């Protein structure tokens, strides 16, 4: 009744994103006004 | 890793903060200022006569070169040459010239370069304790012909370190020079140098900061000092014309 094949391949890309990280050192100011400047 | 945790976690904008390495960094960043002119002095001893030399650059023609100078006659028997920007050289020059004086008003004689390098350096420490003042971005040399010690060179840096060398140079180009007289001294084993005349000792020190410096010099690109008993002063231009004729 049917002679064709299908050949289900992985022609599609894909991805899994949980790029979870730790540090975040971005920007500590301990001199918000330099604390008497002097 | 060296200054990575420095440049990020403070430690580079307050003076009075140590790093866990022990290093404070602000004063260790002052020295980069000393070389902001690309200038390179020198100093040497004598039998009784001392000398110090400096370049004096050739900028745009509009200057009046009589006044461009990094040689400041402080008092008599004393003098100094700086390594760093001009304005941060004056405030050291003037805080001194009004300091040799009061001594002579308060103790009855003129200071040597010993004390004058211990006093002014006993101050640049203080300004690295308190936040009174950013430490002056210089490193300065002194000279004298003392009565009790003979010739004498001294040196001072923004922390407060001071030692009386036998001969030295400074600037961006110390290694080239310093070797071209370190090797000279191990020849003869004389802390001082011969050639009694303050004249003949100049031409020694010129030519060593020619061969090891990297080019040839005219009369205008230089300015030179000298110290002799009772005096300190500056000089004329013929001393090289009476060199190359002999060679």
């Amino acid at each position: 009744g049917g002679k064709h094949t299908f050949n289900n391949e992985n022609v599609s890309a894909r991805l899994g994103g949980a790029s979870i990280a730790v540090q975040a050192p971005a920007q500590p100011p301990p001199y918000s006004h330099h604390h008497h400047h002097h | 890793s060296g200054a990575a945790a420095a440049s990020a976690a403070g430690y580079d904008r307050h003076i009075t903060i140590f790093s866990p390495e022990g290093r404070l960094y602000q004063v260790e960043y002052a020295f980069k200022a000393t070389n902001q002119t690309n200038i390179n002095s020198l100093a040497v001893r004598g039998k009784d006569c001392t000398v110090v030399i400096s370049q004096k650059k050739v900028p745009d023609k509009l200057l009046d070169p009589t006044t461009v100078s990094y040689i400041f006659c402080i008092s008599r028997t004393i003098g100094m040459v700086v390594n760093g920007p001009i304005p941060d050289a004056r405030n050291a020059a003037l805080r001194a010239k009004a300091e040799a004086a009061e001594f002579r008003y308060k103790y009855g004689y003129d200071m040597p370069c010993d004390v004058l390098a211990k006093r002014m350096a006993n101050l640049s420490q203080i300004y690295t304790q308190r936040a009174y003042m950013r430490p002056l971005g210089v490193i300065l040399t002194f000279v004298s012909v003392d009565e009790e010690l003979g010739p004498s060179i001294y040196k001072t840096d923004p922390a407060g370190y001071y030692v009386g060398y036998k001969a030295t140079a400074t600037g961006p180009k110390q290694q080239e020079i310093t070797t071209n007289l370190e090797n000279h001294f191990k020849k003869s084993k004389i802390d001082h140098i011969n050639e009694e005349s303050w004249e003949k000792v100049v031409e020694f020190a010129i030519t060593h900061m020619i061969d090891a410096l990297g080019t040839e010099f005219s009369k205008n690109d230089l300015e030179v000092g000298v110290a002799t008993k009772d005096k300190f002063f500056t000089l004329s231009a013929e001393n090289i014309e009476e060199r190359l004729v002999a060679i």
